[PDB]
């Protein structure tokens, strides 16, 4: 209802983005159907971190964001969906940063977001699971897993 | 018509008061294809159970029409089956932050018979597993019913 605001943040948080932003990452606003700009869906890219079984993945991932930004924290989701623990079917990620009843911050950048899942990816919260197949893998056969993990990393690996 | 009124509000009475065709009614006015249908009248007529001869009968039978057929359409995606059931039963999170139900012994007497049954895909064993051996879940007890289930998903 007050989106004033907030294509004034996505706005600073576009440039601060690109004076200097993780490598191999990749954020850039969505393209209007018209052609301008659109600083509200988000086209992004995280990079398996190395050493990780994710390395070498390009993981890609949109951000959507409410009116309510900064008040609200975006809604991260991997386009596709990816096998992970902390990821829902539907490709939406469950990070206790992107909660805005928990520890979301209108301080917290883009930066600081995309970094904390790429963290969430080798280190997940299996305590709770927004997934069930990788749950249940993670729990039974844990190498399985890791396995399981690795073939997805290359399968998105830039090809 | 009838049948509408005992899924609105559940009850072992109610159930027997269908009259011996509960199976075929509850397979009929189901739609046996959409994963979040079955759901709901599992869980529905799962929470009638009870130990009661009567009342045991109905709904183990009702509970295999309705998943026989469920498992068999092609369409219906037995994943998502199970997937949306751990979410109303509250053992799965979800996104649309759905309300799980009041009590989990009734659908866990049944899902121990439902597992045993042949229509049950195996592969499924293991995620529901999973769920039912998760120690930290909404299951925070030494249950009866907990138990068989259990040794029955682990003998699979």
């Amino acid at each position: 209802s007050m989106s004033g605001i907030a294509l004034s943040r996505l706005a600073q948080e576009r440039k601060a983005w690109r004076k200097d932003h993780p490598f191999g990452f990749v954020a850039v606003p969505t393209k209007n159907p018209d052609g301008t700009m659109n600083l509200m869906n988000w086209e992004c890219a995280i990079p398996g971190k190395k050493g990780t079984p994710w390395e070498g993945g390009l993981f890609k991932l949109r951000m959507l964001f409410k009116d309510d930004y900064p008040s609200s924290p975006p809604k991260c989701k991997f386009e596709p969906p990816l096998f992970h623990p902390n990821v829902y079917p539907s490709g939406t990620v469950c990070l206790s940063i992107l909660e805005e009843d928990k520890d979301w911050r209108p301080a917290i950048t883009i930066k600081q977001i995309l970094l904390g899942i790429q963290e969430l990816l080798n280190e997940p919260n299996i305590q709770d699971p927004a997934q069930a197949e990788a749950y249940t893998i993670y729990c039974q056969n844990r190498v399985e897993y890791e396995k399981r993990v690795r073939a997805q990393a290359k399968k998105f690996a830039p090809s | 018509t009838d049948l509408s009124t005992f899924l609105s509000f559940p009850s072992p009475e109610k159930l027997l008061r269908l009259g011996p065709k509960v199976s075929v009614l509850i397979v009929q006015q189901t739609d046996t294809s959409d994963p979040e249908k079955v759901v709901s009248a599992f869980l529905k007529v799962a929470s009638v159970f009870r130990d009661d001869a009567s009342v045991k009968t109905a709904v183990l039978d009702a509970i295999d029409a309705l998943m026989k057929k469920a498992f068999s359409c092609s369409s219906f995606n037995s994943n998502t089956f199970l997937t949306r059931l751990l979410i109303h039963m509250g053992l799965l999170k979800s996104e649309d932050k759905i309300k799980a139900i009041p009590s989990l012994h009734g659908p866990l007497m049944v899902l121990n018979h439902v597992v045993r049954q042949d229509y049950f895909p195996k592969a499924l064993a293991p995620l529901l597993l999973a769920f039912v051996t998760k120690p930290n879940g909404a299951l925070e007890t030494c249950s009866f019913a907990r138990h068989n289930l259990l040794q029955t998903l682990y003998n699979i």
